[PDB]
C-alpha cells in the first residue's frame, strides 16, 4: 500500500505521517490535513490509496443563528475570522468547542452546537452557517464526595469554588479539581456531572479521589559494646489523622549530640484561609542553641500568599577555635580572645522577625508538569538583639512541558541568597550559607562548597590533631579544608524530565526520570585579601563549581526517595567530590 | 483424606490460628471442589475470612455463594454476614485509638450496610438475628444523620444559606427521628433570618418549642 | 484587618432578570412559571403552597445584594400573589 | 467494638398545633419487631 | 534478621541497630 494520486503536494510531504486500524487513522489524518488546507472536496475513493483532490477554498465569513440567549458579541468574536483564510475543519471544530465552553461558563451545561459549510465551486470559497441552541441553565443540587475514607469531609469542601444552590460554571468545577491536585493528599482526582433523574434542569457533581499514605514516622537505636547507645526517632505528617494539620516532631540523644524539633501548623485557622503555626527547637552539640518561632500568614489572591512571624533563639558557644573569620566576627562584636587560646566562651539572646512571600501555580502536588513556584523569605533582627543582621533567600522553579502527553518537560531550578549586618557589625558565622549535596548541586560532599578556615597557643588536645591544630606546631597561618560558609550564594540546575521506557506499569505514576546539569557557587564579603594575600581571594565570585549527571525520582510506598549519580567538570582547590548520592527527599 | 482436613479446620476455627483454618479450607476446595460437603467449606471460608478481616474475600465468597444458592435454608445467615461485612469497612484502628469522630468520613459503606440489613429484616421477620439487625439499623441511621449535620455546619459557616436550608429540609425528609435533626433546627432558624424570610423562622421556632425539653 | 484578606465571590439561589420576572402573570399555572423561570430551589415544606426565588450575590470585599420573589399559589396550582422585594432592608 | 448497643433511643417529632410537618419518605423505615433474642457478644455467629 | 508485616510496615534489627517504620 502506498499514496497514489497526489498532485497538489508530493507523497514525501504526506507519507511522513503514515505508519506504512492504523491505516484508517492515517487516512483520516490525511483527510483532515487536506480539509485544513482548503481542499473542501478532498476524499479517498478506495484503499489499495486512491485519492481524489479538490481545490483550495477560502472562508468568506461565518453566520450564526439559533437560540442564542444573549452573549451575541462574545459568539461573534469567537467566530470572527478575517476574510481570505483557507477553509479549515479543525478551526470549525475549535469554534464549536469554544462556543460550548463559553456557554458553560454561564450555566448552559448542555448546549447544541452544529455547523455546516457551504462550498462554492464556481468561485472557490466556503461560507459557514452555525446553528446554536444554548438550552437551559443548570443548577447544582448536591455536591458529594466518594473515596475519602480517612480525610474529613470538611477538607474536601473547602478546596472548592462551586457552592450549592447556584448556577453551574464548568470552570468553577475545574478550579476545584486543580486545587485538590494542589493539596498533595491524593493519588488521583476525577469528576462526574450526573443529571438529576427528577428534573431536566438540575445536576449533581461528584468527585472521585484516592488518598495516598503519608508520614511513615520512624525510630531506631544504634547499640554496641564499643558504640554505646545512640537514640534517634521522629514522626512527620502532612495530613495528621485526616484533619489537615501538619506535624513534625523529631529528635535524637547520644553521647555527643542531643536535639529535638517540633513544628505544627493549621493551614486553615479561619474559614477564609488564614493559616497559623510555629515551631520549637533545641540542639546541643558537643556549642548549644535553642529557640522558638510563630508564623501567621494568609492569601492575597488565587496564586499569591504572604507570611510573617516572630521568634527568639539563644546561642551559646565555648572552646572556639582560633579561626580568622570567627575572630574577625568576635572582634567586631568587641571580643578580644587570646591568640590560639582555646579557653573562651560567648553567648547571645537574639530576638528576630521573619517574613516571606510565595507564588504557586503548579498543576500537581509532587510531580508538577507546568507552572512555576516562587518562594522569597526575608529575616531581620529587631532592637534588643545582640546580633543585628538581615537575610534574604529566593527559591524558584519553573516547569515547561514539551510533549502533549507531558513526558518531555524542562525544569529550571534556581536559588539565590544574601544577607548582611547592620550598624557596621558582622553577620554571625553560624548563620552562613552552605551549598553542595543533593539539595543544591549534586556530586559534591555536603557543605563543602565555599571558603575555608585559616588556623593560627594552648589546647587540651595537645600530645593529636593536625599539625596546624596542635599548638606545639601551629606556629603560623595554615590553609585548611574546614568549610566555614559564606555571606552570598547562587545555585542553578537545568533538568530534563523524560519518559521511562524501562519501568513496568506499577511505576507508571510513581517513577520520574531526568537528566541534569548543575552549577553553583558560594562566596564571602568583607574579605581583606591584602592582609591574607598569601591565600586565595575569597571575594572572587567566578570560581563556580559545575557538574552534570542523571537522576531518578521514585514515590515509593515509603515516600519520595532520590537516587542520583553525577560527575564534576569544574572543580577548585579544596573541593571534595562525591559521585554517587542517595537521599530521602520529602521536598520539592 | 477429607475427614482429617475437616477436623483440622474445625479445631483451628475453635481456637488457634485462623489462617491455618483458611489453609485447610482452601485445601478442601482445591482437592474436593464438588464433594457432598463443599457447601460447608464455602460457608466456613466466609466465616473465617470475616474473622480475619479479609473483607474483600468475604464479599467475593458471599456473592459467589448467593449466585450458587439463590435459595437456601440458611440464606439469612449469609445476609447477616453481609451486613457485618459492610459495617467492618467503616472504621480505622487509629481513629478509634485517638478518639476521632468517624461520622465525617465517606458514608457510602454505611449506606450499603443499611440496605442489606433492611432487606434481611423485611425478608425474614422471624430470624434469630432480627434484634441485632434492628439495633444496628438504629445506630446506622443516627450516623447518617450526623453526617448530614456536619455538612450543614460547614455550609453554615461559609454563609451558603441556601445550601443550609435545602440540606436540613432533606434531613427532615430522610431522618425524621434522630437527635441530629433536633439539634439542626436552629440552623434553619438562622438561615431564614439571614435572608428575610421571617415566616419560616417563626415556624422553625414553633416546632422547636413544641419539641424542646 | 480582614479587609485585605482574599475572599472568593459567593453566589446563592436561582438567577433572575427583569426580562423574565416581567413575564409572570396572575392566572398562570405552576408549570408555565417553572418553565419560564426554572425549577425553584427553595420552597416552604410546612403545609403550604408557595415558591421562593432568591437571587443573592456577594462579591469579595463587597456587600450583599439580594432580590427575593415570593409566589403564592392556590390549592389548584394557580398563582394567587406576587411579592417582589428588589433589595434587602 | 459493640458500641452500637449503647445507641441513644429514637423519638418522633410532633407538629405545633395547626402546622403540618414535611411528609417523610418510606426509605430508611424501620419495621416494628418483638426484639426477642440475644445481641452482641451473646450471639453465636459460627456457621450452622 | 529483618522482616516486613505489610506494605509500609518495616522492622529491622541486624552489634545491632534497631529501626522501625510505619506509614499512614
Amino acid at each position: 500500500i502506498n499514496i497514489v494520486g497526489n498532485h497538489a503536494f508530493t507523497t514525501d510531504e504526506l507519507i511522513s505521517h503514515f505508519q506504512l486500524q492504523k491505516l484508517a487513522g492515517d487516512l483520516e489524518t490525511l483527510r483532515s490535513y487536506y480539509l485544513d488546507r482548503g481542499y473542501a472536496r478532498f476524499n479517498i475513493d478506495s484503499t489499495q490509496v486512491n485519492i481524489t483532490e479538490g481545490d483550495q477554498y477560502k472562508l468568506s465569513g461565518v453566520e450564526v443563528s439559533g437560540n442564542l440567549a444573549g452573549h451575541s458579541a462574545e459568539i461573534e468574536q469567537l467566530t470572527k475570522i478575517e476574510p481570505g483564510e483557507l477553509y479549515n475543519g479543525t478551526k470549525v471544530t475549535k469554534m464549536e468547542d469554544d462556543i460550548k465552553k463559553l456557554l458553560g461558563r454561564y450555566g448552559y451545561a448542555y448546549p447544541r452546537v452544529q455547523s455546516m459549510p457551504e462550498i462554492n465551486d464556481a468561485d472557490k470559497t466556503v461560507k459557514l452557517r452555525v446553528n446554536v441552541d444554548a438550552g437551559n441553565r443548570f443548577y447544582v443540587r448536591k455536591i458529594r464526595f466518594e473515596g475519602n475514607d480517612t480525610s474529613k469531609d470538611a477538607v474536601l469542601r473547602r478546596e472548592m469554588r462551586q457552592m450549592e444552590g447556584a448556577w453551574l460554571g464548568s470552570d468553577l468545577v475545574d478550579q476545584g479539581k486543580e486545587r485538590l491536585n494542589r493539596l498533595g493528599f491524593f493519588e488521583t482526582v476525577d469528576t462526574d456531572t450526573q443529571r438529576v433523574p427528577g428534573s431536566p434542569d438540575q445536576v449533581d457533581v461528584v468527585y472521585k479521589v484516592k488518598e495516598r499514605n503519608t508520614g511513615c514516622f520512624n525510630f531506631g537505636i544504634g547499640y554496641g559494646t564499643e558504640s554505646g547507645v545512640s537514640f534517634q526517632a521522629g514522626v512527620q505528617q502532612d495530613n495528621w489523622l485526616g484533619t489537615g494539620y501538619a506535624v513534625g516532631i523529631n529528635g535524637t540523644k547520644n553521647d555527643y549530640q542531643t536535639y529535638a524539633e517540633l513544628s505544627v501548623t493549621n493551614p486553615y485557622f479561619t474559614v477564609d484561609g488564614v493559616s497559623l503555626g510555629g515551631r520549637l527547637f533545641y540542639n546541643d552539640f558537643q556549642n548549644k542553641s535553642y529557640g522558638t518561632d510563630v508564623t501567621l500568614g494568609f492569601p492575597i489572591n488565587e496564586y499569591n500568599s504572604l507570611r510573617a512571624g516572630l521568634g527568639y533563639v539563644h546561642n551559646s558557644l565555648s572552646n572556639m577555635q582560633p579561626q580568622v573569620a570567627m575572630w574577625r566576627y568576635l572582634y567586631s562584636m568587641g571580643e578580644h580572645p587570646s591568640t590560639s587560646d582555646q579557653d573562651n566562651s560567648f553567648k547571645t539572646d537574639d530576638f528576630t522577625f521573619n517574613y516571606g512571600w510565595t507564588y504557586n501555580k503548579l498543576d500537581r502536588g509532587y510531580f508538577p508538569t507546568d507552572g512555576s513556584r516562587v518562594n522569597l523569605t526575608g529575616k531581620v533582627t529587631i532592637p534588643g538583639s545582640d546580633n543585628e543582621y538581615y537575610k534574604v533567600t529566593l527559591d524558584t522553579a519553573t516547569y515547561v512541558p514539551i510533549d502533549d502527553d507531558h513526558k518531555w518537560v524542562v525544569l529550571g531550578r534556581t536559588r539565590w541568597g544574601y544577607g548582611d549586618g547592620l550598624g557596621g557589625k558582622e553577620m554571625p558565622f553560624y548563620e552562613n550559607f552552605y551549598a553542595g549535596g543533593s539539595s543544591t548541586v549534586r556530586g559534591f560532599q555536603s557543605n563543602t562548597i565555599g571558603p575555608k578556615a585559616v588556623y593560627f597557643q594552648a589546647s587540651n588536645y595537645d600530645p593529636y590533631d593536625y599539625e596546624c591544630a596542635t599548638q606545639d606546631g601551629a606556629k603560623d597561618l595554615c590553609k585548611s579544608d574546614d568549610a566555614v560558609g559564606g555571606n552570598a550564594m547562587a545555585v542553578a540546575s537545568l533538568e530534563f524530565i523524560t519518559p521511562t521506557p524501562f519501568i513496568s506499569d506499577k511505576y507508571a505514576n510513581s517513577v520520574r526520570t531526568s537528566f541534569f546539569w548543575d552549577m553553583g557557587t558560594v562566596w564571602d564579603t568583607n574579605w581583606d585579601s591584602s592582609q591574607y594575600s598569601g591565600y586565595p581571594d575569597y571575594s572572587d565570585p567566578s570560581n563556580i563549581r559545575m557538574s552534570a549527571g542523571i537522576a531518578l525520582q521514585w514515590m515509593s510506598p515509603l515516600g519520595p526517595l532520590v537516587f542520583s549519580y553525577a560527575q564534576p567538570f569544574k572543580k577548585y582547590d579544596g573541593d571534595k567530590a562525591e559521585q554517587f548520592q542517595f537521599n530521602i527527599g520529602k521536598t520539592w | 483424606p477429607p475427614n482429617e482436613i475437616y477436623a483440622t479446620a474445625q479445631q483451628k476455627l475453635q481456637d488457634g490460628n485462623w489462617r491455618q483454618a483458611i489453609t485447610q479450607l482452601e485445601a478442601l476446595d482445591n482437592r474436593y471442589p464438588f464433594g457432598p460437603y463443599s457447601q460447608q467449606v464455602q460457608l466456613d471460608l466466609i466465616y473465617a475470612y470475616y474473622k480475619n478481616a479479609d473483607l474483600p474475600l468475604a464479599q467475593a465468597a458471599i456473592d459467589r455463594f448467593i449466585r450458587l444458592n439463590p435459595t437456601h435454608p440458611n440464606i439469612d445467615y449469609v445476609m447477616y454476614m453481609r451486613g457485618l461485612t459492610n459495617m467492618a469497612l467503616d472504621d480505622s484502628a487509629l481513629q478509634g485509638f485517638f478518639g476521632v469522630d468517624r461520622s465525617d468520613r465517606d458514608p457510602q459503606h454505611a449506606r450499603a450496610a443499611f440496605s442489606d440489613f433492611s432487606k434481611l429484616v423485611r425478608g425474614y421477620p422471624n430470624s434469630q438475628y432480627t434484634t441485632d439487625a434492628t439495633k444496628r439499623l438504629v445506630f446506622l441511621k443516627d450516623r447518617l444523620a450526623k453526617y448530614e449535620y456536619s455538612v450543614a455546619e460547614y455550609y453554615t459557616e461559609r454563609g451558603a444559606w441556601v445550601a443550609v436550608v435545602n440540606r436540613v429540609e432533606g434531613m427532615l425528609r430522610d431522618y425524621p427521628d434522630t437527635q441530629a435533626t433536633r439539634d439542626a433546627l436552629p440552623l434553619m432558624e438562622n438561615a431564614y433570618r439571614q435572608m428575610q424570610m421571617n415566616a419560616q423562622a417563626e415556624k422553625v421556632a414553633k416546632i422547636i418549642a413544641a419539641n424542646s425539653s | 484587618l480582614e479587609r485585605v484578606v482574599y475572599r472568593p465571590d459567593i453566589n446563592q439561589g436561582n438567577y433572575l432578570t427583569a426580562n423574565d420576572v416581567s413575564k409572570i402573570r396572575v392566572g398562570m399555572t405552576q408549570q408555565q412559571v417553572a418553565y419560564a423561570l426554572g425549577t425553584p430551589l427553595m420552597s416552604d415544606p410546612f403545609g403550604t403552597n408557595t415558591w421562593f426565588y432568591v437571587f443573592r450575590q456577594q462579591p469579595g470585599h463587597e456587600g450583599v445584594t439580594q432580590q427575593t420573589l415570593t409566589l403564592t399559589f392556590n390549592s389548584s396550582g394557580v398563582l394567587t400573589n406576587i411579592d417582589n422585594k428588589p433589595a434587602l432592608s | 467494638d459493640e458500641a452500637y448497643l449503647e445507641a441513644a433511643p429514637l423519638a418522633e417529632l410532633h407538629a405545633p398545633a395547626g402546622m403540618i410537618l414535611p411528609v417523610t419518605s418510606g426509605d430508611y423505615a424501620i419495621p416494628v419487631t418483638n426484639g426477642s433474642g440475644a445481641v452482641g457478644k451473646a450471639l453465636d455467629i459460627r456457621p450452622p | 534478621l529483618n522482616a516486613e508485616i505489610r506494605d509500609n510496615v518495616r522492622f529491622g534489627l541486624e552489634a545491632v541497630n534497631a529501626n522501625f517504620r510505619y506509614c499512614f
